[PDB]
């Protein structure tokens, strides 16, 4: 099967240089326990698009470990409104950064899953968007992984005296999303809307998946319309319950509010930031290190409430 | 839940009352939220609120705090990918449909309505950084919008520092030429002062009306260009029966609406 | 409410020299009963992506009525591999025609929802699809539910050297879907695959959607993830058990072979084609004739055994 | 069950020892998807089957008469959209995963492995309109495919009248020369007579094959071209329990291998 | 497998002076299908506990086939408040009639099912119920399917003074239920309530079970929870689509009131029902001839809204 | 919904007047399901239904028709087996839980209350035969019942034909001497004139009230036996409000009151 | 997987050598689960497997520790209440079904095959204490049993300490006086030394055969009473290719069947 443990998954299919992708959005399904294994790792000089983005690409840039960041949304929302490692890195020159609009980089990822040459949009033109470019054609040059060009202005074949904005479409080394359920085989169930997930896993040459749980082969095709991802797209299995903590994760777990606002402060500086990690992410062994230090009650008072789909304390209803 | 409104309260509520019956509403959280959630409950009952993650149809119970929260997937007509949502956005132009009003934000704008939430500064050495475009770019280049902005002197610049979000650009005519869709554009700012409204033939803004807690001069005087006050109107206070809504049914966590 | 009966919804929405779209692959929930109502109503000269066709264009055309057909695929596979009807009729050179590949149909629909001002794609090249066009440039230039061009050869902005198949995007008027639950508001429900459904609904300037079941919109809210559709996007819903007969619809009932054998060997001819329309379409007033026509036992007898997906009698297992 | 295969008995099995446990085969419906269910069943329990409706890794139980069939719908590990199908073939080569082998058809073929399934004759005024592409178009562009056709002088010709889907073009470097990807190509063919495969350095077809029935000369008989029928080998006949199986599970309701 | 038609279960589990049991509760879940069946056969001398009955037991005593019948109650509950041939028949003094209180009948049942030697009860004292019984015991002297005591008056053994009335079990000999879906093997699932269905499926010597869907031994044992007898108890399975008709079945339709309101009037005197009943069931062959004869439009309409769980025009709404 | 209600109106709004919140309510359909419906939407939200076929905890949406109608069935907090209703019923009894108040009915009633429900005229050869005893003889073991009844001078008898459910028996004691429960029986009787309840000391029925409708009289005109109308006082003519509300949302059908 | 068969292996394939086709069986865990688990598998593949906490037509895959696991519960036909499994063994007995076959254990029997499983000693106050009936005696009132005993002397006793489970009691005629079912009785006795039975005529246990382990005097000399030992005969060793089955398939865990 394709069921292996993350420290032996996260070594085999990530390396450095890499072109990564992580799936959720923002404090919504991230891969979290993924991420602190990238970095308790030493994997460093990686590239990727952020996509909605959240403490996730937050950890990894405060760690410097993004060699370029593709960029269009940053914040652990609710708690954090722009992060903090981020904008920290970038407003001391200390980070390679791009920016496109969202819609452009849901797009990118969609078009590589499909197949396209390129991706042609009538977006981000009469913008600073194409006024600026983030990281310019004489770095990206020198740029392994990344386009010599941000974008072209390229004519409407079909409708002349009209241009639009044409973008490459990325090419995605290593895809890292966090499911519910997923077979020996890598068969994966995502409950509740997918996000980025499903192009990420079908573009990207090498893809993990961490899941709550995993079902037999035999069970997961009882009912094909809940899967969201064939076995053939996927690499390696790995279970890791709640692994999408301190973020969402439909229809098992609200986000851990508490925890974010720790990490909120933290983040302000490097010093309250290497420390938290250095408890929370290079002093730990395993991730069941990390639900141990947790606690069972804290993990259990987070849980969904069938009906509401969120938490809710029902003892004082 | 009485009469000492707030002035986040007043802005929801002259947000809400600003959503025709019917129209889809594109919306994050914060006060436009708000907004939303008040006129979907009283002033238009089936107006639609969609978000940029993809969510279709919303109609939260606790209020969300991102618009990707489970507080709003679990109380949705449609879960759709975010591709989708920008089809949708881009399709209701060419369908011209005309019935779709979005909320962005920012941190400073001009006499065209064009906003920045990029960063402050050189883009390239920036005094201070934000997230970045997000949906607003999409939002701002497909839709009509309504903009979400604080009433200081330093936001309300002759021209920003840089131009996440595309208004009349420079006036009329100034879309186009760009090879932005012309006929969709900035229709309404909403600060904490008051409604301030583009002409018509110019594309250049001038107040519409003004809060009971502020005035004119007030305006003027926090406003880094020159503004037509003279034909602005003073809004009404909240009708107390909507304070007790928002404070009781919508936001009794007080998470975007604090009372004092 | 957006509830009403079917020759409102037509008459409506679905006008003469309208491209529309009408969804279902083959014999897999194909939306026939508002074939019928078109055809009754006397709708003609449709130009339209046929998609991975059957019966319900074969219908259209052999009846003449549509204007310009946009072919990659016609059949009722399985009993008629070739669409008798639209062959003859191509043939005879009665039907304007154009091909494409079925991969570069569905993603010009897609492409179409998702707002792209065209669509490039490097599939097509060195073969027939791109040396001749069934439909030409002298010809188009009559035709105005059809692009001027079949297509254009551009350069990749961002792979110099290489040319890639821009082909133009599509302005569907009308979108005919058949779902198997749909609410008053317009949210629908189709359970399985959705083939090109979703993407015509979302593109279409008007969408229809015939289903065999109407619930609540409080019903159809309580579990989200079922949706496939929101409700600002549909027009019309319009409630018309076994409206897809003899079409297989996922959940519910397996296709009629018998009457598709008589479809096949009845449109060999037109003579007998007219005739086997005169009897089930133009002489039936409505779809309950339609179906008490074919009968209660008739249709009990097609339906979907849990556990196979498809028919089989269980009396003799 | 017994001794007495019929030809599409031995086309199904000889098209099942093709296939390698761990690869990825789209197929369709009729002998190919005879040939992916013995594969499966029998020789590589672990290869992949995918159609190009979007219906990943199936296993059918009773046979699907169609590509959407419900027969391979509710039996199978992932339903996907279309377009996700024809994405899934291109980053397979992207990604040089190097395991897809796809089976096609068609009405003629020339010494290079291009086909045609579109239309005999004059295109714009056909002598027989077939249904069109479909996906072979798509599968010919991406995938190293295994073509089927009956063994009929007319239908392996020079020229055919329209290239549906591409094969090997006119001999090395013709595919690039033409702008379809280079190292993926036509690899066998498969008829009713025996398996032909594609010279190495000239890419044109030559017989390697023969099944027990047919002969060397026979295959030229009906071959409208020279064909190097000096390296086939003849097949063996195709073994009981597989012929048992086929005719007893596979399909015993008989809607492609119709038994004696 | 257990699987048969109709009349081969019949036939082979169902004899004249039987002492049957038949499952639902008035205009709900009741077998009509079988009803049927066991009159075109001529089985007569039936002896049985009515249960709260309705259409069912009035037909057979109407069509003179009971020998003695245990009433509790008989109607069909909204139409016809009192089974019109069930009263004629007994006033006119043709039928032998005993009186318990539905109370004392459901117990019985159950009281059989679970094995008691007799079942005591602190009810139906100090009443007509006791008081007069509408069997005497020179006629149970003759009556070979019932107890020679209506029941007897016992002292409780652990309070004196106090006395209890012991009744006698029934011994039933076929139990004809009308479940939702059943498998070849005998497992029945009853959707909803199963009233005395599983009582008199595990106490009656034979059982028969008609069902709307058979489903295989595999599908239904994958959730067990949803099962309801398992098939040592069962003796045939019966398909019959519709079985119930016209009375409910819960999650699949509702009660047809219009055939209901027929059998209301036609019932006042015995000339009709005598017509009705060989129009409805010595003129129909089986159970399909009767579901054409109602018509595809006809049962369609009977459908379950889900959501509310009984019929209403959706279109309406 | 207006000034003109109906007789079956005033005695359902009558009988929900008399459910109390936190009390289970046993019922079947007709009048007394009325009754529970406007209490329970009304006058005691908190009261529990229950009827004889096993359904707990009901909450209709359209009338049942039937005790075992889908429309409770569908509708309820769970659904038990026959059996434990009876169960249930005594436990309450013997918990001396006190809050179960069931509704019964039947063709003639006693000075007593006890009620006669299976046949008129001689038993074994009746004049008149009805359904039976049903659970209603379970019901009048067991619990505190409300009587329905029409007045009819033929239906108040000294000596009915038949006890199907005990009442007070022959006075204080009677149920003891029967070996009945005998903290519990009849407490009220409704009907198309007014209330009748039970004395005290004496168990003998007596007129509590009547309706705007009627007077001490007519209801004397109407009873076959002696009645101490001196305590009657009369109730008022029903609230619009709750008119309104039986005819647009209780039952619109006019299943049972069948509005002018 | 081999050819050292264990005691309890012996033991478990005798008794599974037992259990025909078609009949249904009441089982525990340990031995007879095994056994029930291996007829089922190969000798009886349509027994019924039935367990006293209600548990209807058990097919385990991880063989259950208690007869109320979920390794049961979730594996299994019907799950009813306890009452109605009472109920089943004596209707079956009341049907005269004929086909049901029970397992029960003991620490003492007697000639009669009279088990005793609640205390060894004086039952007021005993040596030993062990957990009481359970369901041993609705079985062995209402079934016809197969008892599982280890062959000790002090187990084989001429009269127990107490009757928890009823055998023949004294002989002929003894069931039936003490108002015992009288044609339902102990069939087998299942040792670690071979099968016992019990005479037809007299009731009297006779040892029936003798694992290749064991021999008639080994038996004798381990049994507290007489026996009749001339008439055994050796079973056979168990096959092979079930002690795979059993160690492979049955129990891999070794939770009652532990390897060498
Ligand atoms: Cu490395």
């Amino acid at each position: 099967s394709k069921v292996m443990t993350l420290k032996d998954a996260i070594a085999k299919y990530v390396h450095s240089g890499d072109h990564i992708a992580l799936g959720g959005f923002t404090t919504d399904r991230k891969p979290y326990a993924a991420v602190f294994e990238i970095l308790r790792q030493g994997i460093t000089d990686l590239t990727g698009l952020g996509g909605a983005a959240g403490g996730d690409w937050d950890m990894l840039i405060g760690n410097g470990r993004v060699k370029a960041y593709i960029n269009c949304y940053t914040a652990n929302s609710g708690v954090t409104n722009v992060s903090r490692r981020f904008r920290k890195w970038f407003e001391a020159g200390k980070l390679t950064m791009e920016d496109y609009s969202q819609d452009v980089i849901y797009m990118m990822w969609h078009a590589a899953a499909l197949g396209l040459p390129f991706l042609p949009v009538t977006l981000m033109q009469g913008s600073g968007l194409t006024d600026e470019w983030g990281i310019s054609k004489e770095v990206r040059k020198t740029l392994d992984k990344v386009p010599d060009d941000k974008f072209k202005y390229i004519d409407n074949p079909f409708k002349p005296g009209e241009k639009v904005v044409a973008v490459p479409v990325p090419q995605v080394d290593v895809a890292i999303i966090h499911a519910q359920q997923a077979s020996p085989d890598g068969t994966v169930r995502i409950w509740g809307g997918k996000f980025q997930d499903v192009d990420i896993a079908e573009a990207a040459k090498y893809t993990i998946v961490t899941c709550e749980e995993i079902i037999s082969d035999e069970e997961i095709r009882r009912d094909p319309t809940k899967n969201d991802i064939p076995g053939m797209c996927v690499d390696a299995v790995v279970l890791a319950p709640y692994g999408a903590h301190p973020s969402q994760c439909y229809g098992l777990y609200d986000y851990d509010n508490p925890f974010l606002k720790v990490y909120d402060k933290v983040s302000k500086t490097q010093e309250d930031f290497d420390a938290f990690c250095k408890e929370w992410v290079f002093d730990l062994k395993d991730h069941d290190e990390y639900l141990n230090k947790l606690g069972a009650t804290r993990l259990i008072n987070l849980k969904v409430v069938p009906g509401l789909g969120y938490h809710i304390d029902m003892t004082k209803e | 839940d009485y009469t000492n409104y707030t002035n986040k309260e007043m802005q929801a509520v002259t947000i809400a009352k600003q959503i025709k019956n019917g129209q889809v509403v594109t919306v994050g959280t914060g006060l436009p939220l708000i907004g939303a959630s008040v006129a979907k409950r009283v002033y238009a009952p089936d107006c639609h609120i969609i978000v940029e993650s993809g969510l279709m149809d919303c109609s939260p119970v606790e209020v969300p705090r991102s618009v990707g929260d489970l507080r709003f997937m679990a109380h949705c007509g449609c879960i759709w990918p975010n591709v989708r949502f920008v089809g949708f956005e881009i399709n209701e132009y060419l369908h011209k449909a005309n019935r779709l009003i979005a909320f962005i934000g920012g941190a400073q704008i001009d006499p065209y309505g064009n906003v920045n939430s990029t960063s402050i500064g050189d883009y390239h050495h920036p005094k201070t950084r934000f997230t970045g475009s997000g949906g607003a770019n999409g939002i701002a280049t497909y839709s009509n919008t309504i903009i979400m902005m604080q009433h200081e002197k330093r936001r309300f610049m002759n021209k920003i520092d840089y131009v996440t979000s595309p208004g009349w650009i420079d006036g009329p005519g100034g879309r186009e030429r760009l090879g932005l869709p012309g006929d969709v554009g900035p229709q309404l700012v909403v600060t904490d002062k008051g409604i301030l409204k583009f002409d018509e033939k110019t594309k250049r803004m001038y107040l519409a009306a003004y809060y009971p807690t502020s005035s004119p001069e007030d305006v003027l005087e926090n406003t880094g260009f020159d503004l037509d006050v003279s034909k602005a109107v003073e809004l009404e206070a909240p009708d107390p029966a909507v304070i007790k809504l928002i404070r009781e049914e919508i936001d009794p966590g007080q998470a975007f609406i604090q009372v004092p």
